[PDB]
């Protein structure tokens, strides 16, 4: 068996997320420019905005 | 003479038949009955915020939405019609004040 | 390398033999060195080195 | 005068000179490298 | 001559070679209608890739499309019942018009020397057109398609040691499923390709000695060229041959398969009756008929060995049916023989049509056990029949 | 007498080439 | 059409010869001749290369640098 | 019958008109053919074997 | 004029790199000149005598060998090439001077190049 | 000689043309590794087709599952990865080896007469590849692929008239869609076999005359047999090749590419950096520096009518850059433009880079305006520079 | 990293073993066509002209 | 010969356009 999906369809993940669906994350470390670096930027590079 | 008469004769139909063919071929590659089936349709909408978009769906193709401020109006009713390589004014492209309605693809590709 | 010559390069059906021999001996151990090479450079890092593997509760 | 051609052709040479830009030959009479 | 000026625009070195073997290249003046079946076969192979290019446009190869898609293709595509049609029958056609011209070569003789290597190359040609064939049959992925598909790849398991391993590799698992469709389809645009090749190696080991005649005897005091007397020689056929494919489109499209084939595949149940086409049913009548597994695909091998072999038997100098009255029965009988074959293969495996079946291929191989003897014997004709 | 030994050479070069391709060590 | 020649033509036989000593052999001189015939064709292949790359990352930067608050 | 082959009329009046057509064309081609092999076919060789 | 290299400094300049470019392959520009380029050609150099047309082919086996060696002419032999000594300009003036009279008169042209 | 016995096999009928146009072609003895490029695109046309056929087996052309199907050849299929990685960069390695053949061409002026043909059909050989590789890019239906479809298949609307109804017949509907995706898949597998016809034409017309050298000189008085002198080169050549492929395979296989292309596709949301594959964006910064639909797609045709068009320019008598200095240059120049058009492609469509775009486009035709010129002044050479 | 690309492994150790091997191709390739060369590289030509 | 032919053919050539095309009602 896949790995089982949070939700039944994207729309119900929009639904769930905002209006925002989250992405597969099977290739997400090639489907991003700089893959696994910028995903664990991302994930530790949450903090305040600038002035 | 006789005999050109005789060979034009076959000839009409050899034409014909090479049109025939190659014409089936060129027209099955457009668009299907299934295909054509699903061009017509619309939906509803609601409402967002003063300043920002969402897409909505259609055929294959999105459709943007942006209800305007009035300084955007401002903006958006101070530019020259003729200058505009497609001279048209806001007022005609919009049925309401502040909401903008469009189809949203590039016209160039 | 006269010697050698004629006992492998004196019919074209040894020299054959040959090469495909060197191909299979030689291959095999270009690839048991790399595979060396790999488990050298890659020390606790695999698979059979989790502590815990069989502990999943 | 007599052209070059005519002259080795006349005249055969035992003491040969190879171009050596790209090679340089073994000694001659040296076993060969088959 | 001095070539200084450019004469007819056909002798320049752009057309030299379409000039001379094709427009100017010598051939006999005698050549019969019979004669006219080659390039009817190179007309069915263009018409096949054609219309099979264009059809893969709207095919889909999976097993849960593939059927569907064929539907939609006769359904919604504009055109696209003819597309399928003229492919389906272009088959049947390919198959009809190549059988005609095997037969052609057999009764005058055209596999004998010095032509030794067209005819080997026409039977590689044969291998690749069955494998086409059959592998397009599995594509609309029906009845027919699936059973069809089942025992042709289980033909390796008669091989003792890898025969079960070569049965699962071409199957891709372990039964007929989706990535046997999807290898099939890949292999099927391929093989056209590879078989216009062939035609052309064909053609041009043909070319290096022409072609035979209905008299059998050497032709250079006589020959015209090819263009335009058989370019409208075979014009005729091919007008001809249009009515008769037309026909089949247009007014019988189904007549030559099998309504099974309409049915989507279950491989739960088995059809009653499967079976290949029409094209196919005497090389499957004669593996019906052996009882033993292996003894069949050793007779399917020997049909083509039997085949590959009968130019390189050693033979008398006389070609033509038109002189020798022996040969020529034989041939009246091999063909009788094999519409009986075919007709047996559509025959349920049931008495009397095993006993039949077995007897007819028996004759069938018996033509080619018989051949070489009567070269043999007729070697002696012209010390015996002297003036 | 040579053909033969030929034959031989090229047997084995045959065989050699078959168990190099295929590998069927662990079905001997 | 042949053409017709009058030649002489000595040969030595590969297995005479020294077959790879004559890649390194002068190498400098190989070096200097490569650089001395090539160093204006490989000039009109780099400089404008490089020199629009630098243009444009320097324009890049003072845009950049313009917009800034 | 007509869910099964929705197709049939057209395909029918199809078949009528380019069998109508393609025979007329076979007709041609016949002529043709002909008209070219008189020159061969009506020619006179003489030739001095006998047996 | 701007060709000639007693006025202008940069033809001088163009016309030693094309001389010093020869002289290393013992080489003359009329060499250059190919029969499979234009069919004017190959009329030309089937008028020039034998002779000539020998010391040709052999300063192309020359520069052909050279081009395969990797090598140049020896500096000493480079001393006595003579780069822009012609031979050919001559002729292949005086070819295609007949055949723009035989153009200009309504004939047909002596050779023809085949259509590839 | 009278050949009453038989002699070499290689010039017995079976063997001799192979023997003639592969064995013992006569070729100048001074070829560079330049000339190795021609026989290393061959092979990468070769590889392409092996594994495209290999990969049609796993790939199901449909938009519900052609994502899917690449994900499954890279996970599921043994050695799919391989398989994957070596047809994606083998389109760059086939890319890369026809540009550096091209410009070799353009170095020797290996264009110009008699071997005018050669280079028409190699320009024809170019556009068959261009359209080769970027439907085949289509069919992972990424991001990448369904946007580059609907621009390419857009491009037909600059023409005012007809231009709706050509993009409408080539998508199949209203959009990009399934229809798109299925007829770019038949294409696909068409395309290839084209190739290599038009690639087998290529080479007979070049060798109605041979190959030109790097003097650009007679050569008739210095050539050798192919084999074993130039095929022992090109074996150099090949391994080195393998060497570079291998090295994009196995260690950097996804660095000549983009990651949005690991995207499904999706029709609502056009990424914010939308670039072709590396090998066309050239011909995207030539596009995109005309600002006008019209003018961009005329400018594209532009560029393949200045290829088509160069070898029928008047020009001097004298070939190779090795004796043309100022041809040389611009040789170097126009080779650094195109570096740098292929560079601005790949930036977004603002300032500098408009202004870079538009004279970079201009210096890149300029090229072709400017070597007609060249001919006719040092037609003049051989009266100016006298002994 | 390890989802996207699970094969990374097996790449890795195919790409050194083959380019390994397929270096020391390349020794041999150059060492092959250089003794086969050697008979023309090496070979003294002699010709009537001068310039 | 060379005005009427490049005439004719032209006229050849719009008369086979209107017949493979046929767009009967493009004459607005
Ligand atoms: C069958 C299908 C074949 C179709 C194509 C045939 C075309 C051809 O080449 O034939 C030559 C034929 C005649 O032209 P030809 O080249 O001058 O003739 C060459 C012969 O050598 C001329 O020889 P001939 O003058 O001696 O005439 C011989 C002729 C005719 O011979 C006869 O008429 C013999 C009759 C004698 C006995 C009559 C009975 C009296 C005695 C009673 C006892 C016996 C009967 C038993 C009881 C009943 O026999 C044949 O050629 C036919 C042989 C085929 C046998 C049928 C086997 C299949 C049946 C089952 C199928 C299922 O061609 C034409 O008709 C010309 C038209 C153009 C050809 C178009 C081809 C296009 C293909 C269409 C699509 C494919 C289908
Ligand atoms: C790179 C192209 C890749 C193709 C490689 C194949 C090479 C080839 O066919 O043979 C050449 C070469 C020599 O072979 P050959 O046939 O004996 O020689 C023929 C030549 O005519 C021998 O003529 P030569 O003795 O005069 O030697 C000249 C030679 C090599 O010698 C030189 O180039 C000498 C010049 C040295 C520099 C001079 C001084 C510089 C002046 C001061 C600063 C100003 C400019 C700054 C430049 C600094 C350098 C970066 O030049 C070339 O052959 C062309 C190489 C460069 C072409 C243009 C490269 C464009 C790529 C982008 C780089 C730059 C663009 C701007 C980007 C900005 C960032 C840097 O190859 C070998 O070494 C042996 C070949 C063995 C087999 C390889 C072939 C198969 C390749 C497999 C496919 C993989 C892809
Ligand atoms: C069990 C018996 C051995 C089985 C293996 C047989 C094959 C062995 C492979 C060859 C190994 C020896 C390689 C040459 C050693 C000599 C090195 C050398 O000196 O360079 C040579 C040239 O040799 C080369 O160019 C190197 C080519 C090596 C080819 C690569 C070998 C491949 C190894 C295969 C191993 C199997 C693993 C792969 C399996 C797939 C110089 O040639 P010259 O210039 O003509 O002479 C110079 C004069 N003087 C002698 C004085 C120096
Ligand atoms: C495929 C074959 C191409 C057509 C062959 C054309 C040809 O050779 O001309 C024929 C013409 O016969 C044909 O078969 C004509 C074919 C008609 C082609 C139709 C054109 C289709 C239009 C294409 C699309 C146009 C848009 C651009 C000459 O026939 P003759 O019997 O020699 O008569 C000419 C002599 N005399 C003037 C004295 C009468
Ligand atoms: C992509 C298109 C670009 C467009 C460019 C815009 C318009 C410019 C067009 C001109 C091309 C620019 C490059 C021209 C200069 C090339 C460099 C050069 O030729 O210099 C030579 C120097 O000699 C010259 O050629 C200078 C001549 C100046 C020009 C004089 C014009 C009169 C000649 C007209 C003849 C016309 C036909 C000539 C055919 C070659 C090189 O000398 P060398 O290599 O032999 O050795 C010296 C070096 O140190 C060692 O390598
Ligand atoms: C794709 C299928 C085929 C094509 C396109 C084809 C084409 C041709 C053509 C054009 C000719 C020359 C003209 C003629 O006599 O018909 C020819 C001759 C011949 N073909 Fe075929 N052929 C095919 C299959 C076969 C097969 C399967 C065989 C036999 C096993 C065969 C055996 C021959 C022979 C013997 C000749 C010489 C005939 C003679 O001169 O009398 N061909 N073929
Ligand atoms: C490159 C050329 C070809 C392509 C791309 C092609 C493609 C296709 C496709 C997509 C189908 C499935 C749709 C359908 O069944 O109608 C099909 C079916 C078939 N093809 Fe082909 N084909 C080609 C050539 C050939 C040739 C040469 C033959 C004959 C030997 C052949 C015989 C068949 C058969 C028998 C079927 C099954 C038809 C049916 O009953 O529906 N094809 N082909
Ligand atoms: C008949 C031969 C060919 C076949 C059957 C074929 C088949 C395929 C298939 C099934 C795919 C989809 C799977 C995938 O993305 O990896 C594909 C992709 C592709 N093909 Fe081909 N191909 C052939 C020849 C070529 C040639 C000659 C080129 C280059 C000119 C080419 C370039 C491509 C490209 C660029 C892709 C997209 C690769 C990617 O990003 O994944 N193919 N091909
Ligand atoms: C699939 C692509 C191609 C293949 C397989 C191919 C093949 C070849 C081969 C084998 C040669 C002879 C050996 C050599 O010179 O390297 C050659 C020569 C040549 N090619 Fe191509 N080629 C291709 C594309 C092109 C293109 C795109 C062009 C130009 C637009 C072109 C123009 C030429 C020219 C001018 C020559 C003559 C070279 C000379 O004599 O110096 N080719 N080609
Ligand atoms: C952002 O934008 C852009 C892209 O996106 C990412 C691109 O990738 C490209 C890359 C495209 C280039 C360089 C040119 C492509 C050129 C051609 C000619 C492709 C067009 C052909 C197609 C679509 C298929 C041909 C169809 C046929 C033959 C129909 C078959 C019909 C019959 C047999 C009757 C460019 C320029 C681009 O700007
Ligand atoms: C003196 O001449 C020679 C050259 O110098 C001019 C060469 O450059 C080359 C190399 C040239 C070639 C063949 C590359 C051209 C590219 C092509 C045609 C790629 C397509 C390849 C295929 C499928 C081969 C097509 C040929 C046939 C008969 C099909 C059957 C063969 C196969 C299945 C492989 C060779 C061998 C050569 O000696
Ligand atoms: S598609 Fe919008 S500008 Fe090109």
């Amino acid at each position: 068996d896949r790995l089982p999906e949070p939700y039944s369809n994207e729309s119900a993940a929009r639904f769930a997320n905002g209006g925002a669906y989250p992405p597969d994350l099977s290739l997400v470390t090639k489907a991003r420019h700089n893959g696994q670096n910028y995903v664990f930027a991302l994930l530790t590079g949450y903090r305040d905005p600038p002035a | 003479a006789f005999a050109y008469f005789v060979l034009s004769g076959g000839r009409f139909v050899y034409a014909s038949v090479l049109r025939l063919l190659v014409l089936k071929l060129i027209v099955s590659m457009s668009a299907s009955k299934d295909v054509l089936a699903l061009a017509s349709l619309e939906v509803d909408l609601g409402s967002i915020e003063p300043g920002t978009t969402v897409t909505v769906k259609w055929r294959g193709k999105p459709v943007f939405i942006r209800r305007r401020t009035e300084d955007d109006i401002k903006l958006a009713n101070s530019v020259d019609v003729g200058s505009l390589r497609d001279p048209q004014e806001d007022s005609v492209r919009v049925k309401n004040p502040e909401w903008l309605v469009v189809v949203g693809v590039c016209t160039h590709l | 390398f006269e010697g050698f010559y004629k006992l492998i390069m004196r019919r074209n059906s040894v020299y054959v033999t040959f090469i495909i021999a060197g191909a299979f001996f030689g291959e095999r151990a270009v690839d048991y060195g790399v595979h060396k090479l790999w488990e050298r450079n890659n020390v606790g890092k695999r698979y059979e080195d989790i502590s815990v593997l069989g502990q999943r509760p | 005068e007599v052209p070059a051609t005519v002259e080795a052709v006349k005249t055969p040479n035992s003491k040969i000179v190879y171009d050596d830009h790209n090679h340089e030959r073994y000694p001659p009479g040296d076993p060969s490298k088959r | 001559t001095i070539r200084n000026q450019r004469f007819s625009l056909l002798k320049q070195p752009i057309s030299s070679t379409l000039n001379q073997h094709l427009v100017d290249y010598p051939t006999p003046s005698n050549l019969s209608y019979w004669w006219g079946f080659g390039s009817l076969a190179g007309i069915c192979l263009v018409i096949q890739i054609v219309t099979g290019v264009f059809l893969a446009m709207h095919y889909t190869p999976h097993v849960d499309l593939a059927f569907n898609s064929v539907e939609h293709i006769m359904r919604d595509v504009e055109g696209g019942w003819l597309l399928r049609y003229m492919h389906a029958n272009g088959a049947s056609m390919f198959f009809i018009v190549v059988y005609l011209h095997i037969f052609r070569g057999l009764y005058y003789a055209s596999y004998s020397s010095p032509r030794e290597f067209v005819w080997c190359l026409g039977v590689v040609i044969f291998l690749l057109m069955i494998v086409t064939a059959f592998i397009g049959y599995v594509l609309p992925w029906g009845q027919m398609s699936f059973w069809g598909a089942t025992v042709i790849t289980s033909l390796a398991s008669a091989i003792p040691v890898v025969g079960d391993t070569i049965v699962t590799w071409l199957w891709g698992g372990f039964s007929v499923d989706n990535a046997t469709l999807n290898r099939f389809f890949s292999l099927h645009y391929l093989l056209p390709f590879i078989l216009v090749g062939a035609s052309l190696l064909h053609l041009a080991a043909l070319h290096q000695y022409g072609s035979n005649n209905p008299l059998g005897v050497h032709s250079e005091m006589d020959k015209i060229a090819f263009y335009p007397y058989f370019y409208v020689k075979d014009l005729v056929g091919w007008v001809a041959f249009a009515i008769f494919f037309s026909i089949w489109i247009f007014y019988a499209p189904n007549v030559l398969g099998h309504p099974d084939n309409y049915i989507p595949a279950n491989p739960m149940s088995t059809p009653p009756h499967i079976v290949p086409e029409w094209y196919f049913l005497p090389i499957y009548a004669i593996l019906r008929s052996i009882p033993d597994k292996a003894g069949g695909v050793a007779a399917i091998a020997l049909v083509f060995i039997c085949l590959l072999a009968l130019p390189f038997f050693k033979s008398m100098y006389v070609r033509s049916s038109s002189f020798r009255p022996i040969y020529q029965g034989m041939f009246w009988l091999l063909l009788a023989d094999c519409l009986l074959l075919g007709w047996i293969g559509c025959q349920p495996v049931e008495a009397p049509f095993v006993t039949i079946g077995q007897i007819s291929s028996l004759v069938f191989f018996l033509f080619f056990a018989i051949t070489p003897i009567l070269g043999r014997v007729g070697r002696g004709i012209p010390n015996s029949y002297t003036d | 007498t040579i053909d033969i030994q030929a034959a031989a050479g090229w047997g084995i070069a045959a065989a050699a080439g078959a168990i190099w391709v295929v590998q069927p060590f662990g079905w001997i | 059409q042949p053409v017709k020649l009058k030649a002489v033509v000595y040969a030595l036989s590969p297995f005479q010869q020294k077959i790879m000593t004559g890649l390194w052999k002068d190498l400098p001189e190989k070096i200097h001749h490569k650089v001395s015939e090539n160093w204006i064709s490989a000039t009109l292949l780099v400089t404008p290369v490089v020199g629009t790359y630098w243009y444009a990352q320097y324009f890049k930067e003072q845009e950049k640098l313009e917009h800034r608050f | 019958s007509w869910a099964a082959e929705p197709e049939m009329e057209e395909r029918k009046l199809m078949g009528f008109k380019w069998i109508f057509l393609l025979s007329l064309a076979l007709l041609q081609a016949a002529y043709y053919r002909r008209l070219k092999w008189s020159v061969l076919k009506s020619r006179k060789l003489v030739l001095d074997v006998v047996n | 004029r701007l060709v000639d290299p007693r006025k202008n400094f940069l033809a001088r300049m163009h016309m030693k790199s094309v001389s010093n470019r020869l002289r290393r392959y013992g080489l003359r520009y009329d060499d250059l000149y190919d029969p499979l380029y234009d069919l004017d050609i190959k009329e030309a150099l089937n008028r020039l005598p034998r002779e000539i047309v020998d010391a040709r082919n052999q300063r192309l086996m020359r520069a052909m060998d050279l081009s395969m060696k990797h090598e140049y002419l020896p500096d000493n032999l480079q001393a006595v090439q003579t780069p822009f000594r012609s031979y050919l300009q001559d002729m292949l003036a005086l070819v295609k001077r007949e055949r723009a009279e035989r153009e200009a008169l309504g004939a047909l042209p002596l050779y023809q190049r085949t259509i590839p």
